């Protein structure tokens, strides 16, 4: 039952993030935070799977996708802060 | 119990992230989402990744988001699916897990030592799969030179 | 069940007593440095000075602020206080004389430092005026830069000894104090701890805030700062000077309770804090951040590389 | 008054004639 | 540790040496190899020179072109010699020696 | 685990004592610094596992980690000569 | 000339010079010392 | 170096060249001794030299580029397929750099970082082609997409730059998020992420089981994700908008380079980890949607860039129709179409870039190119008719072999829609070309004309297009080799 609960939490967070990035269209900050939420949910279910089926590559993937998320967030916020200079 | 507490907090806080106005409120609720997710991971039994979620997700990214939304403060321009996945009869009925609770078979032989997840993760990630670790160097380098070429006049 | 709250109370209250007497001893020893005595009237030796100051700040007529008067202004000082103390959770005072053996203690301390950064930035912005907000941003940037330097230094001391929980580190030092071989590393770590709490030569943020608000709020904030000071001193002596281990290993030292050794080392480092405070002018902000990003990051990184190198060529690495 | 007095150009010209000679030799070893 | 050299393809030519050490290969060069190295370095230095005459740094651009040229040329020469040492390339004089 | 339970009990007790103490009287510079921190902080994150396990990895581990450090150090050099950390 | 330029640069930027020297030491020790030590252990 | 890294020599060299060029550029761009030189041109020529050297190394070394069989099989496997795909990619990157040299100076924007990314994303894509693991694929895609994110928002004082870049960033990051969740679900339900393991675990025995409902969600999400990066005509949001906003070299590289890479990756996955009808059906729909959209949108456009965007969508569609079935002849014609499309689009961008400044944004500015520059007008007509269809050209031959394979493979339905979108495209274009000697409203006699390298590259490709049919044996042969050795 616990894998079910973990995975359903991850799925509902993913759904929430995608609904945020779709409904809200103008606020770039909410947009980028929703992308961060999507990557967070992906990370969390990666870890849950890495521990449910006893296998390690889930956690290496988790660490690397953390790196990817940090990069995207930094560069996208740069895009925004140059958009809002005018 | 406490698992449900953390899950509920994370859910409602993400809702506020998407809906609540005053974007600084959104960033606060976002930090809170990540904090409770880290506590959740800690409950799962992976401690290293919990502290990492604290350090780089909360202490590093969210502080950048807070910085930027600070300088522009004036810039204010399922129950069906849950039942469908809980009525599958492929999940153990909690009554079953009760007596079988006293059925697990400890090995006492794979735990004479014990690799904490930090140690085993280091082993794996650096000896093997190393190109998987060189590439993130390149993506971080891309991040930093991108920030420079974009904003630095 | 009830033992744990007892331990937590026994950890919290003595820390507050010690930090009050810390600010008292701070004034006293800076005075003695400057050819004068400190507070010496109220107590027998000025010992009743912090109690008197506390009672004054209690009976003082309060003034509630006028800026987000709930859940954002009356919370952030409590936030930084809680962060400092929860850092104080995992520190070894003797063999097994800890609160929690969190097997990844170092990451824990580093994370808690970053969360303290969160505390200070939200406490700065929660006010109304904007110059306090600029000062908060300045302090945040300084704190986070010297945190990355502290991180690299931690990585060095970690390379020297396998595990992470602090008791194992102090055993590794029980062979020979890591302060001895990595003396420049200790100096860099101490300078970074100085910049991390803005104490001795790096004060221009606070100096400017004083050059251009609740009584109990300011008291809580200064309490958090000095508590974080004692914490930094404590982990510095817990991972670079031995951590409850007698010197020269002679069975006359072994009568000292061990816990006394830790207190002696941390009091020495506190005295060094206060001493280096009253001998040097302050940096600016420009030069401050420049040194943070030019002088301590490369040196710390080079030191990581060098110690890893020297300890990977010979079979000296556990 | 019987020489070229630009060091960089002279180094470059040495490199160019070395290049052409090397290509000719390479072809000769086809 | 998977530190073995086997290839999906096969050494269609003789197999004089399987995994030759570095110094063996780099001292096993042939005249054609040095010609390849010199040609790459030369073309690199020249293109650096001209692309430097454009903004006024004829010198430094020449140096950078030289660095890239030496890198590429030595890598190409080492690759050719390694191939001829394994079998993935025509081996006549290597077989003559190793005989 | 079973140590984060003392940790969290400490958390709530500290909350209580702090509330008790409270109730008794009754641009581009910043952005680029933050980015450089977000970039050098995963550096520490990756140095943590590499630190503990330099005995079940031979010089291969040291060299891979040094290559990572070299890539990010060329990053730092490009940062420096551009003067983004000038202040 | 190059020695003069290097002395100038080292006087100007002492801490970068010291950092580079420490990194050079830490990278030179393994790369060139580990083989010698392995050979010594093999012979004795 | 150590005889193992002989399997990654092109990547090692291109990364080292990227680093040395980065350092060179930054120091001699901020050195006060010289004036304050902006090193875009010099760094660019050194980059083109480095790319040609990479091409040389990779090409002349393939049979030993396959040297680290298993130790590298941990991440990637290199076969003839990857060999030829990487060669075509390096050719395309050399071509686009050479084409975009003159744009830098003309448009006058000074950032040599623009040409240290082109190389870096190039190495990323070289990793992406030879990628034999879901997460290695994803990481390579992310590195490439980050390079493009940096590359998009170049000129800040402009207007369309920032909005186009932000649109592209949000779109790409969303696509990659979907792809990540897909790989996550496949991992969770399957228990492996290396293509050999996925093949061995879910080949033949795709029969529905208890927890078989998980794998399908993963592969569906992967399909959606990889689709978004082929412009995914139901999901083509903002694609013409970003094509119009972003500068011309950037949009050219975005059209030519990533598409071939992601197509090779799609082929490598669809051979291995597909279902009997899942992937083929999720593509059979997008193919007809794409052809229809290309037709009924490119029929009516008034900006010479968005027309190019919708024609690119249309040709990606034709290629996806070629994807429909999974026989050897089919995939052969698929790869042939990919190659012909790469050539035609570098050609079209050469033209639209040599017609840039005086025509900031217009389509009516075909101001008597038949009269003010006849050879250029004839070349534009040749490239476009090839892009759409006419008696023997390259594009017509490619589409014809595509439909030949489709008919002979058991799908009598893609041809009607394919031929009718082709014929409406042909009517429209041949009406436009014959509209070039009716009369001329505007006239834009141009300071632009094609310094040397755009002209050479154009001339080469344009001579190729017409002259392809007199001898198309070697292309068929090499495509057969490639497709046959993709799995067998
Ligand atoms: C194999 C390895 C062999 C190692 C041999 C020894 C090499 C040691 C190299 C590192 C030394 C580390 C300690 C000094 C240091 O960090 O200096 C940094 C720097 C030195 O650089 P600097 O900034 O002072 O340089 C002068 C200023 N510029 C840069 C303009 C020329 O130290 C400081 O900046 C001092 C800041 C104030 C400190 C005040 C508190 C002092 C506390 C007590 C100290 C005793
Ligand atoms: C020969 C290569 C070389 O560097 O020649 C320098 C010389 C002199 O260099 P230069 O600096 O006097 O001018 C060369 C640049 N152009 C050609 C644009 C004027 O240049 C040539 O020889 C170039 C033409 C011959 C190429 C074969
Ligand atoms: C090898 C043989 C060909 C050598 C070509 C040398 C460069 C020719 C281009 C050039 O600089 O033309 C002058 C033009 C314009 O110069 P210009 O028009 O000012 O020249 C006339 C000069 N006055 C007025 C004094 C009489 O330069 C450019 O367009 C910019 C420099 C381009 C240089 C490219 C060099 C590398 C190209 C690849 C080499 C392989």
């Amino acid at each position: 039952m616990d894998p079910i609960k973990y995975f359903t939490f991850s799925m509902i967070i993913f759904i929430l993030g995608i609904r945020g990035i779709l409904l809200n269209r103008r606020n770039i900050l909410i947009m980028l935070m929703s992308i961060e939420l999507m990557l967070l949910a992906v990370n969390s279910n990666f870890l849950v799977f890495s521990v449910s089926l006893d296998d390690m590559m889930g956690q290496s993937f988790a660490l690397l996708v953390l790196t990817v998320a940090a990069a995207e967030s930094a560069i996208g916020l740069a895009i925004f802060v140059i958009t809002f200079r005018v | 119990m406490i698992l449900s507490v953390l899950s509920s907090l994370a859910l409602v806080s993400g809702l506020m992230v998407v809906r609540a106005k005053n974007p600084v409120h959104s960033v606060l609720f976002f930090i809170l989402v990540f904090c409770d997710t880290s506590g959740l991971l800690l409950l799962l039994g992976l401690d290293f990744s919990a502290m990492i979620f604290l350090v780089v997700y909360i202490g590093a990214i969210a502080v950048l988001f807070l910085f930027v939304v600070m300088m522009f403060h004036i810039q204010i321009a399922l129950w069906w699916e849950m039942f469908f996945i809980l009525d599958n009869e492929t999940i153990p009925l909690l009554p079953t897990q009760i007596n079988t609770t006293s059925l697990i078979y400890t090995v006492y032989a794979g735990k004479v030592r014990s690799w904490t997840n930090l140690e085993t993760l280091g082993n794996l990630l650096y000896t093997y799969y190393f190109v998987w670790f060189l590439v993130p160097s390149l993506i971080l380098l891309v991040a930093m030179i991108g920030a420079i070429v974009l904003t630095m006049h | 069940y009830i033992a744990v709250p007892a331990e937590i109370l026994g950890i919290i209250l003595p820390l507050l007593l010690g930090v009050a007497f810390l600010v008292l001893a701070e004034r006293k020893v800076m005075a003695f440095v400057q050819r004068r005595k400190g507070p010496d009237v109220v107590g027998s030796f000025g010992l009743l000075q912090p109690l008197a100051d506390g009672l004054k700040l209690i009976l003082k007529e309060p003034i509630s602020p006028s800026s987000a008067n709930f859940s954002l202004f009356r919370m952030a000082p409590v936030a930084t206080f809680m962060l400092s103390l929860v850092a104080w959770a995992v520190v070894p005072f003797d063999y097994g004389m800890v609160l929690s053996d969190s097997n990844i203690g170092l990451l824990y301390l580093f994370a808690i430092s970053s969360l303290g950064v969160y505390g200070i930035i939200t406490a700065g912005w929660s006010s109304n005026s904007k110059y306090a907000f600029l000062g908060a941003l300045r302090s945040a940037a300084q704190m986070v830069s010297y945190e990355v330097s502290i991180g690299l230094i931690l990585i060095t001391v970690l390379i020297c000894v396998g595990s992470c929980n602090l008791s194992e580190i102090v055993m590794a030092q029980k062979q020979i104090w890591f302060g001895i071989p990595l003396f420049p590393v200790l100096v860099m770590f101490f300078i970074s701890c100085l910049a991390e709490t803005n104490r001795a030569p790096f004060d221009l943020p606070e100096a400017e805030a004083e050059s251009v608000y609740s009584s109990m709020g300011s008291a809580l904030f200064f309490l958090g700062e000095y508590a974080n000071m004692i914490l930094m001193s404590g982990l510095c002596t817990s991972l670079s000077l031995g951590g409850w281990l007698p010197i020269l290993d002679l069975p006359i030292f072994k009568r000292i309770p061990g816990s006394i050794w830790f207190s002696i080392k941390v009091i020495l480092f506190l005295f060094l804090y206060i001493w280096v405070r009253a001998a040097f002018p302050r940096y600016r902000y420009d030069q401050l951040m420049g040194l943070g990003w030019k002088v301590f990051l490369p040196l710390s990184l080079a030191w990581v590389v060098a110690v890893s190198g020297v300890s990977v060529t010979f079979p000296w690495l556990p | 008054e019987r020489v070229s007095t630009d060091k960089h150009r002279n180094y470059a010209v040495v490199a160019g004639t070395i290049t052409i000679l090397g290509a000719l030799g390479w072809y000769l070893k086809g | 540790m998977n530190t073995d050299i086997t290839a999906s393809t096969k050494p269609e030519y003789p197999v004089v040496d399987r995994n030759p050490p570095f110094t063996k290969v780099v001292g096993n060069f042939s005249t054609l190899d040095y010609l390849r190295f010199v040609t790459i370095t030369g073309v690199s230095v020249t293109v650096g020179y001209l692309s430097g005459i454009k903004p006024g740094i004829r010198g430094p651009s020449m140096v950078t072109g030289g660095l890239i040229g030496v890198m590429g040329g030595f890598m190409y020469a080492y690759q050719n010699s390694a191939g001829r040492l394994m079998g993935f390339f025509p081996n006549d004089d290597e077989v003559a020696r190793h005989n | 685990m079973s140590e984060f339970a003392p940790i969290c009990i400490y958390l709530v007790i500290s909350l209580l004592v702090s509330l008790i103490l409270l109730g008794l009287p009754f641009d581009i510079r910043f952005y680029l610094v933050s980015i450089l921190f977000i970039i050098f902080d995963p550096e520490v994150t990756f140095s943590f596992p590499w630190a503990v396990s330099l005995n079940k990895i031979d010089p291969f581990g040291s060299w891979s980690m040094m290559a990572f450090l070299l890539i990010l150090t060329i990053g730092s050099l490009y940062e420096w000569k551009r003067g983004a950390l000038d202040w | 000339a190059v020695m003069e330029k290097l002395k100038m640069f080292v006087v100007q930027e002492p801490v970068v010079a010291a950092s580079c020297l420490i990194a050079g030491f830490g990278l030179f020790l393994p790369a060139v010392v580990r083989p010698i030590l392995d050979s010594y252990q093999a012979t004795k | 170096m150590f005889n193992l890294f002989l399997a990654v020599y092109p990547e090692i060299f291109i990364i080292n060249a990227t680093f040395i060029l980065l350092i060179h550029g930054v120091v001699f761009s901020t050195s006060k001794k010289y004036d304050y030189p902006p090193l875009v041109s010099n760094v660019g020529w050194l980059g083109l030299l480095s790319v040609l050297i990479t091409l040389l190394l990779l090409a002349a070394g393939a049979p030993l580029l396959t040297i680290a069989h298993l130790f590298r099989n941990n991440l990637f496997r290199r076969d003839n397929f990857t060999y030829f795909c990487q060669i075509l990619l390096l050719l395309s990157t050399a071509g686009t750099i050479s084409m975009c040299f003159d744009f830098f100076e003309q448009e006058r924007f000074d950032a040599f970082e623009f040409i240290v990314l082109i190389l870096l994303s190039t190495c990323s894509m070289l990793f992406m082609i030879s990628a034999y693991d879901s997460i290695a694929m994803y990481l390579a895609i992310e590195l490439q997409s980050l390079c493009f994110y940096v590359m998009a928002a170049s000129k800040r004082k402009s207007e369309f730059s920032t909005e186009a870049g932000l649109k592209y960033l949000i779109l790409g990051a969303f696509s990659s998020g979907i792809l990540l969740f897909g790989c996550s679900m496949i991992y969770g339900s399957t228990g492996a992420t290396h293509f050999d393991q996925l093949a061995k675990i879910l080949t033949g025995y795709e029969i529905t089981g208890a927890r078989s409902s998980g794998i399908f969600m993963g592969i569906l999400f992967i399909a959606v994700g990889s689709l978004f990066k082929i412009t995914a005509v139901p999901f083509h949001m903002w694609a013409p908008d970003i094509y119009e906003g972003s500068p011309t070299p950037v949009t050219a590289f975005l059209s030519i380079a990533p598409k071939i890479s992601i197509f090779a990756n799609i082929s490598r996955v669809s051979i291995y980890g597909s279902y009997g009808a899942t992937l083929q059906q999720i593509f059979c729909f997008c193919s007809i949607a794409s052809m229809i959209l290309g037709a009924l949108a490119a029929m009516a456009q008034t900006k010479v860039k968005r027309l190019l965007a919708y024609s690119s969508i249309g040709h990606v569609g034709y290629i996806c129709t070629g994807f429909s079935c999974g026989t050897i002849e089919g995939i052969q014609s698929l790869l042939i179409g990919i190659f012909i499309y790469a050539l035609m689009t570098i050609d079209a961008f050469a033209i639209v870039l040599a017609l840039r400044q005086t025509r900031v944004k217009y389509i009516a500015d075909l101001g008597a190119l038949a009269k003010t520059n006849p050879i250029l007008a004839i070349t534009f007509s040749i490239t476009m008719f090839s892009y759409v269809g006419i008696p023997p050209l390259a594009g017509f031959c490619s589409k014809f072999y595509l439909f030949f394979a489709a008919l002979g493979c058991g799908a009598y339905f893609l041809a009607p829609v394919g031929v009718v979108t082709s014929v409406i495209g042909c009517f429209y274009y041949i009406r436009l070309a014959k509209r070039m000697f009716f009369d001329t409203p505007r006239t834009w006699i141009l300071y632009e004309p094609m310094d040397r390298d755009k002209s050479l590259l154009l001339a080469m490709t344009s001579s190729f297009i017409t002259l392809f049919f007199p001898y198309p044996s070697p292309l068929f042969s090499v495509t057969h080799q490639m497709a046959l050795s993709l799995y067998l």
